[PDB]
Parts: C-alpha cells; sequence; structure tokens
C-alpha cells in the first residue's frame, strides 16, 4: 500500500490559456 | 515712436497663441480619446 504521488502539476502552455481567454473575452 | 509701436503690434498679432489651443482641442475632440473598456486586451499578432 505504499502510496505514490498523484498527477503532478501541469504546465497548461500559455498559448492555450491565452486563446481560451480570447474566446471568453469574445463572448462576454 | 509710432513706427516702433506699430511694428510691435504687428509682431504681437503674428505672435498670437489661441489658434493652436483651439486646433489642439478640436483634434482631441475629433480623435475622441478614452480608456473605457476591458481591464486589459488580448490580441492576435504573428510575431516574426
Amino acid at each position: 500500500r505504499k502510496l505514490v504521488h498523484d498527477k503532478e502539476l501541469a504546465a497548461e502552455d500559455e498559448q492555450v490559456f491565452l486563446m481560451k481567454q480570447q474566446s471568453l473575452l469574445a463572448k462576454q | 515712436g509710432q513706427k516702433l509701436k506699430q511694428d510691435g503690434d504687428s509682431f504681437r498679432m503674428k505672435l498670437n497663441t489661441q489658434e493652436i489651443f483651439d486646433d489642439w482641442a478640436r483634434k482631441v475632440q475629433q480623435r475622441n480619446l478614452g480608456v473605457s473598456g476591458r481591464i486589459f486586451t488580448i490580441e492576435s499578432t504573428r510575431v516574426r
């Protein structure tokens, strides 16, 4: 039952976040 | 003396200043500067 570390911290490349926020600003 | 005074008056008339103020105010109104909108803008650029 030796626990292993779960999913590590992701990067979420800046381009994807920027384009998602482009979309959010567009529809607001 | 009168020649000097009329030279000075003509120079002062050539030295008027309110016209530039009016022109700048008119340009400011025409361009309609402002800041109202979003906190910051995200835009599209094809960086070389």
